[PDB]
């Protein structure tokens, strides 16, 4: 056994839709994708769930960041500061 | 004019603070803590991986019986058994039939898997932080550059000597026990060497891939083989490493708290965004430029323009700079209300130019020194609409 | 029957508990810590050593200036010098007589005895302490097996599983900082890594003795040659290498509280007798003999004969012993008051039979439980004469 990479997988780019602090996130897979979360702050609050039916989901974001990974597409990461005006 | 300066751990953002060296013209910094990998300090406690109760084949004496010996193989499992009449390509073959003995053995053994896929216990201390800081320094421009977070050391990477931490934020997000997999960083309290349950994790204990000796509590218990027939019955739990793949916990690198990312690497836990660094430059004297070489732009006026409310530069204001010679004048605002993003603005006799910056507070009432000239920027700023992308500039909010 | 036993930590002498199984015969113990090595966890922070002034040879220019470059050596010392007529063998050789310039270059470097005759410092942390604990038990007679601390540890040598500690007493004898030397280990406050001033410990400070950097604050001053001749002063001060061995503190194996011993060996500190470890044992059913077959001794009489109020095993007691069958009969008392020298006494058919001991209180009050038969073997005890020798077995001193 060796340490190929395989040509390997890929999930559908998400949705990604605007909120107040809140990433809406209309999503639509090919297979069951895990999706996973780490809220920056001291106070991780992670989450996880496979996805393979479409869902549109939602993430409390806050002040300093989120991030992001749908599937072993890369992690992205987000600013949510305001948008209440 | 050695600048200490507390500075918040954060990694993809500049801190352009300004040198206010008493004699000579000011000088901006550009400090951007482009990483934070950490790197504890740690120990190889055991490697496990799943089995392979591959069974050295059994002996089958014809008539009475074959007294088995505990072999020194890891978890070596042996039972003699009678009352067999092994059908071996000729139907049976030992004459006898109760006196036919068949001794059945089994040891586990590392995978060929153990080698590569494994997971990988840890006894995690906290160790020594790091980073590659640039700094685009003053008209210097440029060092990217390895450096530490223990207070007293520097790196003369460039030309500028600078001493960093140590920091305030010790949290690890590695708790003491880990264990590793590949690229999935789990901090889990794996039991130990020499004692995994069986089926749990760690069935199987391997100090490394080469040691051959390991800890084997699989409950490999061999039954006797049926109705006559060669082969070996092996009773056994599937490993600890084949479940901790598909009913696991998740990853660091996706549960940890104040920011991190992760690598089968030196271990490092990057990008950990927490607290401040209490960091301190000394500069090459040689970069300073005198103060009677700047021009003097007192007797300015500075204002908002479109204040953006938010974290993207959109903040501007226009400054009407009154100079006395014409050339470049470094910027920042002492008061860490605004950030910038030019650290320098150059300068015909005096004209106005605008910058951009970012704010948190409605009224924005942030001194900025333009090159030993200070000036309120105070006015309004206005909310945004469009908040879906990575982290920001502003990181600077207070009560307001 | 898993018999958990409070135990104190003394390194040289048998701790001869008995398991009360209700059912069986008991059987006694004999735990002897024979070591108490420590290895604490630790990490090789920067080897010093005495500096060498390997002098590069200066370069003379016999008419004019030689600029000097700072190079990177460690502590690369180079000052140009002028006004030399530098006599190599021929009287002068340069024709001028002021443009006669004299760089000269020295660097430090590790000696060839820092490979092998240097002192090492190390940031010590708690780590787990170690045992060859013997067991003579029962009537298995024997186990002389290494061992752990950490309370779910079993070692599986012989026949018994045993665990043992965590130990109550974490003084650790090493402090957080700690110099080594050969085998004399210092717990200094050394300074650190990339600091050490010049004649001071550390003025050499490498990571290792293959690290081609390192940091030499040893203050090196070139200073002119004399007179118009070849040579290079070097002023230097000796180093705090050279100093620290004839102007040093002593030894930690030599002003260790609580008892230990040192090793350059994995850093152990041994036999450091202090506090109580918390050990339990599950012991083979196997080994075990069932009640009905020891003798029944009850109905007999004990008194002392000639008690000695010491530590060797100067007490003494006869037994009436009133026995059922003959044979074996493990001995002990569980009261601490005694210790006894045998575990086992022989039995005809209802005999007598004087044990060893030591004891502390003068009227010593101590259960005896001989297989199943408690007896007081009440008395009085006299003190010795000859007390200078190693140490005792008795080491249950109270009220008294």
């Amino acid at each position: 056994p060796v340490k190929a990479k395989c040509i390997a997988t890929l999930a559908p780019e998400p949705l990604v839709e605007h909120k107040h602090r809140t990433l809406i996130l209309h999503l639509h897979p090919d297979h069951p994708t895990l999706l996973t979360t780490r809220s920056l702050g001291s106070d991780a609050n992670p989450t996880r769930q496979w996805i393979e039916r479409p869902t549109t989901v939602n993430f409390t974001v806050t002040g300093e960041g989120l991030e992001y990974t749908w599937g072993n597409h890369p992690p992205k990461r987000v600013w949510a500061q305001e948008s209440g005006e | 004019y050695e600048h200490t300066a507390v500075m918040p751990n954060k990694v993809g953002i500049p801190y352009k603070a300004l040198v206010e060296r008493p004699g000579y013209a000011p000088v901006h910094l550009q400090i951007q803590l482009v990483n934070t990998r950490i790197i504890p300090s740690t120990n190889l406690e055991y490697i496990t991986c799943k089995y392979k109760t591959k069974v050295p084949s059994p002996v089958v004496k014809c008539c009475g019986a074959t007294q088995c010996t505990s072999k020194p193989h890891p978890d070596y499992q042996c039972q003699v058994f009678t009352g067999v009449y092994p059908f071996m390509w000729g139907g049976a073959y030992c004459f006898c039939d109760t006196e036919n003995t068949q001794m059945s053995e089994a040891y586990v053994e590392r995978s060929e898997e153990c080698s590569i896929d494994h997971a990988k216990a840890y006894k995690v201390h906290t160790g020594t932080v790091q980073a590659m800081v640039n700094i685009t320094y003053g008209s210097v421009s440029w060092r990217s550059a390895d450096v530490y977070v223990n207070g007293e050391t520097p790196a003369k990477i460039g030309d500028a000597k600078l001493i960093i931490g140590p920091l305030s934020s010790a949290w690890s997000p590695f708790d003491n026990k880990v264990v590793v997999y590949g690229h999935e960083v789990y901090n889990y309290d794996f039991p130990e060497y020499g004692t995994g349950k069986a089926g749990s994790f760690g069935d199987l204990q391997s100090r490394t891939s080469t040691s051959n000796d390991l800890y084997a509590n699989t409950n490999l218990k061999l039954q006797r083989p049926q109705a006559g027939i060669v082969h070996t019955p092996f009773t056994q739990a599937p490993s600890g490493f084949e479940r901790w793949k598909r009913d696991k916990g998740a990853p660091l690198n996706d549960v940890a708290p104040f920011g991190c990312s992760i690598a089968l690497e030196p271990l490092r836990a990057e990008n950990c965004a927490v607290g401040s660094i209490p960091i301190s430059i000394d500069i090459p004297d040689a970069a300073f430029t005198r103060i009677s070489e700047t021009p003097t732009v007192s007797d300015l006026e500075c204002k908002i323009t479109e204040c953006t409310y938010a974290s993207d530069f959109g903040g501007i204001a226009t400054v009407a700079y009154k100079s006395s010679k014409a050339g470049n004048c470094p910027i920042h605002s002492p008061s860490g209300v605004a950030v910038i993003k030019e650290n320098d603005v150059t300068l015909a006799e005096s004209g106005s130019f605008t910058f951009h910056f970012s704010t948190a507070n409605i009224h924005p009432a942030f001194k900025l020194q333009v090159c030993t000239s200070a000036v309120t920027c105070k006015g309004d700023c206005k909310p945004p609409k469009d908040h879906i992308v990575d982290y920001p500039a502003q990181h600077t909010e207070s009560f307001t």
